[PDB]
């Protein structure tokens, strides 16, 4: 569970992301594709080339969803229900891949927010992504 | 493999007693039921709405036999699973888009089916050697992913 | 989330275990130690040899806790508070390990409850062990 | 260890810019803070009650530097990690009883640390090379477990 501290940490670091969320979402995806190539099996229909608009497009959607979870940090299960259903029933992404993306998202933020990416913030952001992943995977079976 | 002659013989000897037809259909079926998301690759098989519908689906059973067959033949090249599954590794990557994590889910299901079938015979030391083989197989199959 | 069918399946299967749970606890550990030798790092103080009373006793302890969990399948979090505490703040076993013991437990049940280890029951027990795993690692951070 | 020549040059060029003293302390400190369960091996280190207590603990800093010291040496023998890390693997197993999963957590933390420090210089492709490396090191450190 996320503590008040965590909550403050996340709103703060995400606060800084602001308008770059979309681009950071795209970048986390590319990092993931390059470091964990097995994740590509889920996007056979995508142009995964550098600067692919499909990836750009996708990065934004993911960032929008994270932004929405931050806005509803106290009711994530409900704020993300629809996305939980989609992933459980249609996409059927194996659960292990959530940890991979989470990891690439953390690397992206670190790379962009040197001043805010403190030990404390890092830990809060990691618990946060773990919680988002748990929600998205809750309806799998 | 990092199989001990003793470990090799145990694997080999239990396998000799296996009905691939039955074990193949049961392993794949149990997979589809325990880990529902693995069904994303078998939409064309039909109705997998229930344990019963999965366990009974002939397409499932027949796919199961094909998979354990290939597995079975790999036990003959236990000293080069890599070379034995190369082509199958590319296929799974490039044509099927199967996440290699699935190879590990199956392996564990396989071990549960064997324990199920052999009771007493499937001892801790025997499971240990089989765990090494299933891992080995999954690694070989995942080897050509890019 | 354990469905009613699941809760039923579990209570039935565990029902058949009866006076052998302790022996099955012991057997699952033995299978874990041999199949996943990295798990032994948590028991340096034990005699991990076959038939060790240390291993036997621990086997009962684990079995017992599972029993209590089946019994309170509706209130696991509460039924296992203390155990969740112990693991998070004292033992501090890495979360990956819970999946290994869970697996050795299925294998043991399967080998001992042929008739009862149906595909539907297998699925339920797995979810159950997963739930139990979540509970035991919920206070880690 | 599928390090292409170009991946190896990239690992090496960046490693040239690292202050192992500093990176070592940050990586270790951050692990104890992010995954507090890992604190189980350091009860003799004193106060690890808060982030500042961890990050600033002279013992954590000193150990971090030692750990990264051994890692840096590993980077000079990318060809023979197993050999390079063999006595250390044995020690971690037999004397320290350190669950190898700990080696993979540290690797991920380390990647975040390099990202933190190098910013934009830690490109998608450089991260992918480092990912292969931390995994190879974790594997080498676990090779002697039994
Ligand atoms: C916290 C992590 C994640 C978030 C927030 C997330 C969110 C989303 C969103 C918002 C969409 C678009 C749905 C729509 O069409 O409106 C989506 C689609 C998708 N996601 Fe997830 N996702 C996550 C993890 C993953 C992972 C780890 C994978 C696989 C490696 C994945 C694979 C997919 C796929 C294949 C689609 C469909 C894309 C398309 O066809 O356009 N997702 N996700
Ligand atoms: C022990 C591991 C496995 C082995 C040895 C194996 C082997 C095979 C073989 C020999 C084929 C025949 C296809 C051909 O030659 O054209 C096949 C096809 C296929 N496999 Fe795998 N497989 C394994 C695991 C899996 C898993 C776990 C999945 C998904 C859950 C999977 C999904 C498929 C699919 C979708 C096909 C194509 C069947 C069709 O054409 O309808 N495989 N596999
Ligand atoms: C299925 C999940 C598990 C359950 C229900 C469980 C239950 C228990 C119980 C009932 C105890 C004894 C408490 C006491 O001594 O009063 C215990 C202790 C312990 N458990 Fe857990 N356990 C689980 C998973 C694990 C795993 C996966 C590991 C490590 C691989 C582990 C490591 C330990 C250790 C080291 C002890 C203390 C041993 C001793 O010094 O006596 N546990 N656990
Ligand atoms: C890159 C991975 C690692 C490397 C290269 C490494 C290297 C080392 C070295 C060189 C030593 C000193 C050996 C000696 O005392 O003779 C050491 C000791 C130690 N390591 Fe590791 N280490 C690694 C990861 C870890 C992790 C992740 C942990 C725990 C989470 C850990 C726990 C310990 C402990 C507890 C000691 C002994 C400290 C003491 O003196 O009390 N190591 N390690």
């Amino acid at each position: 569970v996320l503590s008040p501290a965590d909550k403050t940490n996340v709103k703060a670091a995400w606060g800084k992301v602001g308008a770059h969320a979309g681009e950071y979402g795209a970048e986390a995806l590319e990092r993931m594709f390059l470091s964990f190539p097995t994740t590509k099996t889920y996007f056979p229909h995508f142009d995964l080339s550098h600067g692919s608009a499909q990836v750009k497009g996708h990065g934004k959607k993911v960032a929008d969803a994270l932004t929405n979870a931050v806005a509803h940090v106290d009711d994530m299960p409900n704020a993300l229900s629809a996305l939980s259903d989609l992933h459980a029933h249609k996409l059927r992404v194996d659960p292990v891949n959530f940890k991979l993306l989470s990891h690439c998202l953390l690397v992206t933020l670190a790379a962009h927010l040197p001043a805010e990416f403190t030990p404390a913030v890092h830990a809060s952001l990691d618990k946060f992504l773990a919680s988002v992943s748990t929600v998205l995977t809750s309806k799998y079976r | 493999m990092h199989l001990t002659p003793e470990e090799k013989s145990a694997v080999t000897a239990l396998w000799g007693k296996v009905n691939v037809d039955e074990v193949g259909g049961e392993a794949l079926g149990r997979l589809l039921v325990g880990y529902p998301w693995t069904q994303r690759f078998f939409e064309s098989f039909g109705d997998l709405s229930t344990p019963d519908a999965v366990m009974g689906n002939p397409k499932v059973k027949a796919h199961g036999k094909k998979v354990l067959g290939a597995f079975s033949d790999g036990l003959a090249h236990l000293d080069n699973l890599k070379g034995t599954f190369a082509t199958l590794s590319e296929l799974h990557c490039d044509k099927l888009h199967v996440d290699p994590e699935n190879f590990r889910l199956l392996g564990n299901v396989l071990v549960c089916v064997l324990a199920h079938h052999f009771g007493k015979e499937f001892t801790p030391p025997v499971q240990a050697a089989y765990q090494k083989v299933v891992a080995g197989v999954a690694n070989a199959l995942a080897h050509k992913y890019h």
